[PDB]
């Protein structure tokens, strides 16, 4: 949600650990142009590890 | 083949492509999906 | 395939996305079978003989 | 007796590149059990004699 | 396949798509060396006899 990103020479790496998130408002509620996923299940990411 | 269902439903542009086999998200979970066997064709058309 | 295991296949791809890595798995699982059971028909005419 | 043979499986499988080799992991021991198979041949063409 | 040289698979076609057009050579170079062992089995147990 933030207004400032970076580029894509130096960007913004940020390490998110020892929590638990709702991946219902990303997946699910989609008010996103564009969601794509490669090698994981989209629909099961709120199941997977 | 048998018989042909014809399934109109107005939808907008950002939430059009959830109208395949194997999506979830609002439009496609709770209102219409697709099983991975169905065969048929999509078509749309801009009414703006 | 992508993984040995077959709770690590269905559970982290999609149910079209996995009839493509499980019907590689079982296709490598039936030849190994057929290389065992061709090795005990030879050693039976070995045995017998 | 008959002509003892042997097979390489680097040479006949892959094309003398690095990304076949790598790719013979996930196969695993399918040639290797064929190579001793054919060693097994040739103990007992020894024998015969 | 399309080719059967390696190198014109990895120098023409992308990573993704060359990954299952080297596998469909090694699994039928593999079902070649398989029905040559099964066949130097059997003309070991006719030259036994």
């Amino acid at each position: 949600n933030a207004t400032r990103f970076a580029s894509v020479y130096a960007w913004n790496r940020k390490r998110i650990s020892n929590c638990v998130a709702d991946y219902s408002v990303l997946y699910n509620l989609a008010p996103f142009f564009t969601f794509k996923c490669y090698g994981v299940s989209p629909t099961k990411l709120n199941d997977l590890c | 083949f048998t018989n042909v269902y014809a399934d109109s439903f107005v939808i907008r542009g950002d939430e059009v492509r959830q109208i395949a086999p194997g999506q979830t998200g609002n439009i496609a979970d709770y209102n219409y999906k697709l099983p991975d066997d169905f065969t048929g064709c999509v078509i749309a058309w801009n009414s703006n | 395939a992508i993984s040995s295991v077959l709770n690590d296949i269905f559970s982290r791809l999609d149910p079209p996305e996995a009839e493509v890595q499980i019907d590689r798995l079982i296709t490598g699982r039936l030849q190994s079978l057929q290389t065992y059971v061709t090795q005990q028909l030879i050693r039976a005419a070995e045995i017998r003989a | 007796s008959m002509t003892k043979t042997s097979v390489d499986c680097t040479m006949y499988i892959c094309g003398d590149s690095t990304e076949c080799s790598n790719l013979l992991l996930q196969y695993g021991s399918f040639c290797t059990q064929l190579k001793r198979a054919l060693t097994g041949i040739a103990v007992e063409q020894d024998k015969n004699t």
